[PDB]
């Protein structure tokens, strides 16, 4: 039985442990800080997979895409503006209409 | 197939006395036997050392109950250390009553019997050999086997035999010539002789007659109807200082 | 007559089986094999080679137990069933992983009347006669492989039946050395025994007639041992005491320095006692304890160093049974030796390391010349078992 | 005889197949996603650690992560964000 498993977290909970630890971010680490982040962190991983997955259904396609990803972030306004920052690798651009 | 139990005497005891006093904590009837005979130990001649009494009876009534028929017998000396030994057959509680009765009667207490390489071999010289009513020695031969179980570490080698045609007993004492001890002057060198093992300084575990006898250090079992003179007077020796 | 196996046929065989056969085999060669099974049949999972290649090499990463792989790849990645080439596989992976938990049994291969015939054996050729001779009875599939680090080319052969799917027969393990009239076969005595190794010395010889001779009788495990007691090398002919002549290490060659040569060192020895002081016994010197010590290992492994604890010999041998007969004044004395053990010949060395066996007159044959053989023996000449 | 690559890879794996099994991964989608977790991670860490220097805390805890997420993450998103992970960690303690 893994802490991840009691967590319920996809994500591992000990990995982001030591990664803090190891990181020097502070002198002295929490415990509950780990499963938090663990917790925000597939938040969105699952809100993002399950956009770029609406999008492959728009798209009648079994297989998703850097491009269908570029469509989910920036028609997603929030989301584009949180990412206005980054460049997706072969992700094209948006038609004007 | 019956296996006897051995057992030795500490002093020399009397057993006669009071046969009508061993049944009534028994509550049945025992006979008596007193017997003495001759044991040569060499055909020329023989001195007092072999003046053996014996003594035998039994605690039945049932002759069809073959199982549960048991039978004491003893034999012994008065002028060595040790005076006598006893054996015994099945397992019963008559085979013990009257064990306790002169366990606290004479104050002669009892110790299992060990065998060892220097007397197992000599016994089936005595149980081959035969004698008639005419004091006449002839010897009845058998097809001996011999087994070894050599104790060592990863069991490399844990158990093996050897075997020996009787008619090839029949060749290796009349090579030698007339003895009296075929195995002292005919088998056992001759192991040594071909194979160069020594017989005596491994393990020894059992020594097989041909359909006569079963001998093993921890009992001997024989599927006679009763144990011979020789082998009781060689045991004796045996166990003696 | 298309009664052959193709390798795309799924056989019902067992779950449970085929589980514990997986339970053997390490994990590191359980991701071998699937990559490459996955390469060749494919499978139900649904992604390409790195998809596939990435999730496994994830198992490896969170240290996942064997149990979940296996049961992924007997009820996820193939739940209808497993193929004869993935047996096959599985099978000749356990072959190699555990040589010592299989047995084998000699065979010689006579040509004309006394004649002994080399094999030659063609990977391509030796198949599908074998298959034509096989399929015209019975279902027959076989498949060939060689071991990594000895000459043999072993060869399994399974048999099916029908009674609709196949059902699976115990297979039949043949292993051809690369040139040796000596041929090893597993052990077996059913219906198929005979039909399989009778079908290859009619497929092997193509031009005239071969029969086949048990050279033994008792089964020996361990595949590399067999291939040194019986197969071709050096050591064949020339164990025991002389083993020293197979390796030919105590004779420099002529070119070399004639300084080092062992005739101006000479030997460091000791004198044995002709007349019979054995039976009869004083502390003996350490130095002497050493030299005494020395004889029991010359007679057994055949140098003072020895060829290869230190009563391990080369090949263990479990049962040996000698006979010896001698004539003495016009008649035959018979005395019949068995034995039974691990290493009979390293159980005789640590007995004459304890004094009970005189050392000097062991014969050759009990000090382990033509070992794993076992005859009668007469005028100082060995005789094999017919 | 190569260095394992730490990634999320089986875990997003994971979280596709529990919500839907019938698509697929691509290797550039996978790139794009293990980067993109990554720079969240970095971003919530670091404000976590420079928010907990300046209060001259030494530690950081559910707090401090609590209103960096905050800080990052824009409204929409760090509501329900900080209401899964107060459940996580509230359970997580009961456990």
């Amino acid at each position: 039985q893994s802490r991840s498993a009691k967590a319920g977290l996809t994500f591992p909970v000990g990995r982001v442990h030591r990664l803090l630890r190891r990181g020097n971010y502070a002198q002295r680490i929490g415990s509950g800080a780990p499963v938090y982040l663990t917790a925000v962190l597939e938040y969105l991983a699952a809100e993002i997979l399950e956009l770029a997955g609406n999008a492959a259904r728009d798209n009648k396609k079994t297989r998703i895409i850097p491009r269908h990803l570029q469509l989910a972030i920036r028609n997603d306004d929030e989301l584009n503006k949180l990412l206005g920052n980054v460049t997706i690798a072969q992700g094209g651009v948006l038609p004007n209409i | 197939p019956y296996t006897w139990k051995f057992l030795g005497i500490s002093k020399q005891l009397s057993l006669e006395n009071g046969i009508a006093k061993l049944n009534q904590l028994l509550n049945l009837e025992v006979d008596l036997d007193i017997q003495t005979i001759r044991v040569p130990s060499d055909p020329d001649g023989g001195t007092a050392a072999d003046e053996y009494i014996r003594y035998e009876m039994r605690l039945d009534i049932s002759n069809l109950d073959e199982g549960t028929y048991s039978k004491f017998i003893f034999l012994g000396n008065s002028k060595m250390e040790v005076p006598m030994f006893l054996c015994y057959c099945g397992t019963d509680n008559r085979n013990e009553v009257v064990l306790q009765w002169l366990k606290a009667e004479y104050g002669v207490i009892m110790w299992p019997i060990k065998f060892e390489q220097k007397t197992m071999i000599k016994l089936a010289d005595a149980s081959i050999v035969h004698v008639t009513k005419e004091n006449i020695e002839q010897i009845t031969w058998f097809s001996s086997k011999l087994y070894f179980e050599p104790e060592t570490q990863d069991k490399n080698l844990r158990q093996f035999s050897i075997e020996i045609p009787r008619e090839s007993c029949e060749g290796l004492a009349l090579g030698y010539g007339n003895t009296m001890h075929p195995y002292n002057d005919a088998i056992v060198p001759y192991i040594y002789n071909e194979t160069g093992m020594a017989v005596e300084r491994l393990p020894l575990t059992s020594v097989i007659l041909a359909g006569h006898t079963k001998i093993m250090r921890e009992s001997i079992v024989t599927s006679t109807r009763s144990l011979r003179n020789r082998v009781l007077a060689v045991v004796l020796q045996s166990i003696q200082f | 007559n298309e009664l052959r196996l193709e390798d795309n046929y799924v056989p019902t065989s067992d779950t449970l089986v085929v589980f514990k056969q997986l339970m053997k085999l390490p994990v590191t060669v359980l991701y071998d094999l699937t990559l490459s099974w996955f390469a060749k049949f494919g499978g139900s999972f649904d992604g390409d080679i790195y998809l596939l290649t990435e999730t496994l090499d994830l198992l490896i990463e969170k240290g996942v137990r064997r149990n979940v792989i296996v049961n992924r790849i007997l009820y996820v990645y193939w739940p209808d069933g497993l193929n004869v080439f993935q047996l096959a596989e599985i099978d000749c992976h356990l072959m190699i992983s555990k040589p010592e938990k299989f047995k084998w049994l000699p065979s010689k291969a006579l040509r004309g009347d006394g004649k002994p015939y080399v094999v030659k054996l063609q990977p391509a050729k030796f198949i599908e006669n074998l298959q034509t001779d096989l399929a015209k009875i019975y279902h027959c599939h076989v498949y060939m492989f060689k071991h990594p680090s000895l000459p043999v080319l072993i060869t399994r052969i399974q048999l099916f039946d029908s009674n609709k799917p196949l059902i699976s027969r115990r297979p039949y393990y043949v292993a051809f050395p690369l040139n040796s009239p000596i041929i090893f076969h597993s052990v077996d005595k059913d219906i198929y025994a005979r039909l399989v190794l009778q079908s290859i010395s009619r497929t092997i010889s193509e031009r005239e007639t071969i029969i086949f001779k048990p050279v033994q009788k008792i089964p020996v495990k361990s595949i590399h041992n067999i291939m040194t007691l019986l197969g071709p090398s050096r050591f064949a002919e020339s164990m025991g005491p002389w083993e020293c002549y197979a390796s030919a290490n105590f004779e420099r060659s002529p070119l070399h320095d004639y300084k080092k040569h062992q005739g101006l060192t000479g030997k460091k020895v000791m004198v044995r006692e002709f007349d019979d002081s054995f039976l009869n016994d004083g502390k003996e010197e350490p130095e002497i304890r050493r030299l005494r010590l020395e004889k029991n290992m010359i007679k057994f492994k055949g140098s003072a160093n020895g060829v290869m604890s230190r009563y391990s010999s080369l090949v263990p041998i479990e049962k040996v049974g000698f006979t010896l007969k001698n004539e003495i004044n016009s008649r035959i004395i018979t005395i019949k030796l068995k034995f039974n053990g691990n290493d009979i010949f390293g159980g005789l060395h640590e007995l004459c390391d304890k004094n009970l066996i005189n050392i000097d007159k062991v014969p050759g044959w009990l000090a382990g010349e033509n070992g794993s053989f076992s005859g009668t023996i007469m005028n100082g000449d060995f005789q094999r078992e017919q | 005889s190569k260095a394992r690559k730490e990634t999320y890879s089986s875990y997003i794996y994971k979280v596709l197949k529990q919500t839907h099994p019938d698509t697929g991964i691509s290797q550039k989608s996978m790139s794009i996603l293990n980067s993109f977790v990554n720079d969240i991670f970095e971003r919530i860490a670091t404000e976590a650690s420079k928010l907990a220097a300046y209060n001259k805390k030494s530690t950081i805890s559910a707090r401090e992560i609590q209103t960096a997420v905050r800080l990052i993450l824009p409204g929409e998103l760090a509501k329900h964000a900080v209401s899964e992970g107060t459940r996580a960690v509230t359970k997580y303690s009961s456990s």
